[PDB]
This record gives C-alpha cells, structure tokens and sequence, in this order.
C-alpha cells in the first residue's frame, strides 16, 4: 500500500526529475547491465557498449511507464497490465531482476537528486518501484 | 573478483568517505526501508520514525562500526572469508540475521554512496562496489 | 492472480485436509523449526523440544488463519488485517521466514495428501501461501 | 556446517529409493510450472505451455534426470560439494545465466517431490536433513560469482 506520502514522494521526486527522466532510465539500466551483468543477457538484441542508442531508447520506455505508474498509482495493476503480461509471458523476466533494477533506480535517483533523497523517500521510491515489479511480475502469480 | 581499476575506483571514493555518518545512514535506511530489521535492534532505543532512527545516537555509533567493517572488507579483498568469519558467526550464530539482509544492507550501503557522491558515483563505482558488498555480505553469509 | 482453478485447487485441497489441518499446521512448524532453526528464534517462549503443546497449539492457531484465509481468498488483506499487525509490528517477521514456513507448509500437504499434490495444486498452493504471506508482511509496505 | 551422521543416514537411506527416472523431471516439471519464468531457460525443450505438457515434455524429464544424477553426486560427495559442482556452477552462471535463487528454488522444488513420493517416511528430520543438501548444492552452485 502507498499511502499518501509514500505517493506524495513519488510523485514529488517525479516532479523534480522532470524531462530527466528518459535519461535516468537509460542510466538505471546501464547501471543495471554493469552492476549485475546477467540483466544483460536478457537484451541480446542490444548493442550494450557505452552510449547504446538502444539503451538510451530503452531507458526512455522504463521511465515512461514508471511516469505513467507515477501517474496511476492507485491502479498500477490496471496501468501496467500490458507490461506485466510482456514480462512474465513474453520476456519471462525472473524477478530477481526487478530487484536488481529498482535498486539502480534507487542509485540513479540517489545519484541526481541527494537533496530529495531523504530515507523517508528512499522508503517511498523503494515502496514505489517493488509495486511496479510485483505488477511486473503479478502473471507468475 | 575486483578489477585492479575497480580497486582504485573503490579506493578512490572510499577515501572520500565520511566515515563518522555514512554508515549510520546506511544503517538508518536500511531499519527505515526495512522496517523488520529494527527486531535486531532493540537495546537500541528510539527507532519509531525516521527521524528517531536518523537521530538514534546508536544507530550512528554502530553503523560507524558496521562501515570501519567494511574499511576492513576493503582492505582485505582477497581474504574476506577470513575477514568476516567472526562476524559472519555473531551474525548468524547469536544475531540470527537472515543473510538476505546482508545483501539489503549493501545495497543501502550503495544508495548512501549513490546519494553522498552523485554524478561521481558513476556505473563503473557502483558495479566496483556492488562487487565488494556481494562479497562482504557472501563473506558474512558464509557461516551456514 | 488467484484464478477460478487457484481457488478451486486450493479449496477442494483444504477440504481434503478437512480436519487435519490443525496437526499440519503443528507440522509445518516442526518442519520450519527442524529444516531453519533461525525462525525457531521467533519463539524463545516456546517449548520447542518434540511434542511440544505450544507448538501444537500454535500450528491449529496458524492452520485455522490459513482456513480463515481460504474462506476469503477474494479479501486476504481484510481477511488477515490483524495478523499483519501482528506480524510486521509486533513481531516483526523478517520477510524470508514466510518463504520458510510457506515451503514446510507444502511439505506437510504433499507429505499427506499425494494424490492432491498435482503440479497444478502443488501451483496454487504455492500462490496461496505466498498471498497469504504478502499479506502478513504488507504492513512492510 | 554439514549433515550429522544421523542425518546422513536418514538422507541416503530414502535417496536408495528415489525413483531416479521420475523424480528428476518431476521436480524440474514442477519448478517451470509453479515458477514459469524458469522455462526461459528450455526454449529447446519444446512444448512447456500447460502443466500437462510440462509433465509430458519428454526433454523435461530427460533432463531432469540428469539434474537428479547431480544431485546424487552431489550426495556421493557432500563434503566436496564445491568440487563436484564446479563445472555445473560454471556452466549455470556463465553459460545458462541461471540466478542462483533459481537453484534454491529447484532445491526446495525437489523437497516438495520427495515429500510427495515418500509421505510420512519423509519426516520434518529426513526434511531437515535434505534441506541441508539442496541448500549445500544450491551455494555449491552458486560459488561461482
Ligand atoms: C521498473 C521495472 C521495469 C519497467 C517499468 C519496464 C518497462 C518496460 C517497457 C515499457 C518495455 C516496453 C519497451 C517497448 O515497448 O519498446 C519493456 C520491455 C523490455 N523489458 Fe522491461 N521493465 C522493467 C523491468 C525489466 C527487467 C527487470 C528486465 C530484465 C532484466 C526487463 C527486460 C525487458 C526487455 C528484454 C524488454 C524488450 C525491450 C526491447 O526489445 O526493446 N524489464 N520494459
Ligand atoms: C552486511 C553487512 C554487515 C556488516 C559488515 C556488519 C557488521 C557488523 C559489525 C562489525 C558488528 C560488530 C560491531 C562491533 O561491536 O565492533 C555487527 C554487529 C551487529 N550486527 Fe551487523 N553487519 C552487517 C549486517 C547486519 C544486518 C543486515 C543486521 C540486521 C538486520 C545486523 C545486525 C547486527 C546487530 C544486531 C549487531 C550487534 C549490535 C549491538 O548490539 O551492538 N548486521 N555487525
Ligand atoms: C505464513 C503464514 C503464517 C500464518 C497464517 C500465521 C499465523 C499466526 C497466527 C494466527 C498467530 C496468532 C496466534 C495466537 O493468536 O495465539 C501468529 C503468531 C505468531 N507468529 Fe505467525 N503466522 C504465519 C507466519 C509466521 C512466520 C513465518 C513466523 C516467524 C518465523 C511467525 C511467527 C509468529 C510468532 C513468534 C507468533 C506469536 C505466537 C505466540 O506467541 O503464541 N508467523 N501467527
Ligand atoms: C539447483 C540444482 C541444479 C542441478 C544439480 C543442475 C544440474 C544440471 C546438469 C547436470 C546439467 C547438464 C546436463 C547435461 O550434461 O546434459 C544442467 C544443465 C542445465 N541446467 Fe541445470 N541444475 C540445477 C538447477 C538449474 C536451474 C534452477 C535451472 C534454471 C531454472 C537450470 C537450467 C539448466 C539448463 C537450461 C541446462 C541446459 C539444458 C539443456 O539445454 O540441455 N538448472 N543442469
């Protein structure tokens, strides 16, 4: 359950990361890719080298489904419900992953915006993204 | 597993490290973003908001042990089995922290350096040091 | 989610239990205690030693919430509200203890009823003990 | 931290009687089905689409028993587990690109068969004592990284 200031914190900390948020994703995945290079194996179709168009470009659909889950967290089921039936039955994501990639959000987030990384929306954030990976994840249960 | 440039990447930041906070903030973060873990705290005191938890003095004090542990970790990179089998048995053997949290408490650890070091904590540091809380909390881990 | 077929393999299994399900629950316990001696650190008021009353008694306390649960399986959340406090407040139950007990819990069924235990139910009851599980640690959420 | 020599009574005493021909692929069967994202990992298998074709899936149990004849080994060797699954743990991790968790996962997977194929004979005890053994196979396994 986000409660509303878990959403509050969200939806301020979207607030702040602004028109950055395409780049955050593409820096979360690269982060994610180098700090847990088994992610990568789930894009063999990208060039993962540094500076990867895909990546970038891949980086832009994460942050707009986060902002669309930003902009419907009462209904993240309802809102990522086409994304939930990708991951689990067509990319069969293991959900360590979501883990592993939230976390580099966390980071990506922590890294641009110390100011409104408070631990209150560190909590927020995390609480934020494990219910976009348990909607994620919610077609292996 | 480090690389010798992941070492100096590591090195690097970690001297840059404010050594008095950053391992109550990471400690603080952790009893706030997983609040199960307070149950191993309670000679602790005050730990019933975040506010009392980032202004719990003990907090403070053990996460500065909990960080120097790490300095240590740092400085013994390729023995941390031997660096942490004390600490991996008072974890698993008197404390009964669940390894998991190990893994959770690094993690913090790298949203604390994230969140001190900003752009500085680049993808490259962050996968250098993901290497070395992986091998402290496996280190820690490797006593059951 | 819990589908029609989820709710259909987890009922038609509880009502196989039938009266069992106390002694199942003093089971998984056992179980839980002897394969993960950690979470016996839970109960340092409990007598732990074989046949203990206290484990008994508290195994039909953890089957009837379970029956509870299974009579409300559209409502966990409701259904389990003080038993979420109980665990993410008072007890504060690290979330990887309900994995523990939750694996015990499908032992002890499989253990007693094999001709259940289908790859399908064994699914479903999987599903159910981890909504069960979600729920009593949602207070963490 | 290892099996007492009770326990590794009671392990190898119900190992003997392992169905080596079913409860491999039956617990591999069981790991795509109740954790489907696993079956990323047997695109080679073919038909993993339904429970029935899991269970069907001749791949499945081929291959299941030859996870089952690791973890033999695997209880041939329980003080060298590290050694016995070296090259597994490499293959898996370096090659298959298996999270470990999945190890466990299957480890606890094969618990729950053994439950279902010895009933009452597989007491909390043998349970606890097994427990050891997957736990021991999943982190030998996992050694690598
Ligand atoms: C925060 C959690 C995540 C979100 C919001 C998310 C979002 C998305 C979105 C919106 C797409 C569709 C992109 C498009 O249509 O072009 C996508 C595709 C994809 N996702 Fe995720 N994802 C998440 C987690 C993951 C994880 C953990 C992995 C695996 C490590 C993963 C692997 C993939 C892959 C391989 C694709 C296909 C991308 C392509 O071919 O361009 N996703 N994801
Ligand atoms: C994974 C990285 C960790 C490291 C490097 C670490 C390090 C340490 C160290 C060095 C000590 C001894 C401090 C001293 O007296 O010098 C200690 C004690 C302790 N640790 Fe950890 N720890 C870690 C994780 C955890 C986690 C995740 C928990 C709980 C969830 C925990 C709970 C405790 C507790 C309760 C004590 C005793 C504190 C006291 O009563 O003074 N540790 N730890
Ligand atoms: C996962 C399914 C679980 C269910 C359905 C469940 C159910 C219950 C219930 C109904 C109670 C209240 C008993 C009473 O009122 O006397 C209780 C209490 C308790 N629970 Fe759980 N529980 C579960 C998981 C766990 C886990 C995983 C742990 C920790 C390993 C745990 C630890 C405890 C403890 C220490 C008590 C207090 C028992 C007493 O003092 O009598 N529970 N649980
Ligand atoms: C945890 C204990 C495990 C053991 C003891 C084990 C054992 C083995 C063995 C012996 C092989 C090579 C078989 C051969 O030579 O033909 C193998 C291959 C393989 N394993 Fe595992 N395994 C385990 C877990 C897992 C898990 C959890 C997964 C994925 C979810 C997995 C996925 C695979 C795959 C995809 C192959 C190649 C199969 C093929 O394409 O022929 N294994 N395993």
């Amino acid at each position: 359950v986000l409660s509303p200031a878990d959403k509050t914190n969200i939806k301020s900390t979207w607030d702040k990361i602004g028109g950055h948020a395409g780049d955050y994703g593409g820096e979360a995945l690269d982060r994610t890719f180098q700090s847990f290079p088994t992610t990568k194996t789930y894009f063999p179709h990208f060039d993962l080298s540094p500076g990867s168009a895909q990546v970038k470009a891949h980086g832009k659909k994460v942050a707009d489904a986060l902002t669309t889950a930003v902009a419907h967290l009462d209904d993240l089921p309802g809102a990522l419900s086409a994304l939930s039936d990708l991951h689990a039955y067509k990319l069969r994501v293991d959900p360590v992953n979501f883990k592993l990639l939230s976390h580099c959000l966390l980071v990506t987030l922590a890294c641009h915006h110390p100011t409104e990384f408070t631990p209150a929306v560190h909590a927020s954030l995390d609480k934020f993204f494990t219910a976009v990976s348990t909607v994620l994840t919610s077609k292996y249960r | 597993h480090l690389t010798a440039e992941e070492k100096s990447l590591v090195s690097g930041l970690w001297a840059k490290v404010n050594v008095d906070e950053v391992g109550g903030e990471a400690l603080g973060r952790l009893l706030i973003v997983y609040p199960w873990t307070q149950r191993f705290f309670d000679s602790f005191g005050d730990l019933s908001t975040p506010d009392s938890v980032m202004s719990n003095a003990k907090v403070k004090a053990h996460g500065k042990k909990v960080l120097n542990s790490f300095s240590d970790g740092l400085k013994n990179l390729d023995n941390l089995k031997g660096t942490f089998a004390k600490l991996s048995e008072l974890h698993c053997d008197k404390l009964h922290v669940d390894p998991e949290n190990f893994k959770l408490l690094g993690n913090v650890l790298v949203c604390v350096l994230a969140h001190h070091f900003g752009k500085e904590f680049t993808p490259q540091v962050q996968a250098a040091y993901q290497k070395v809380v992986a091998g402290v909390a496996n280190a820690l881990a490797h006593k059951y």
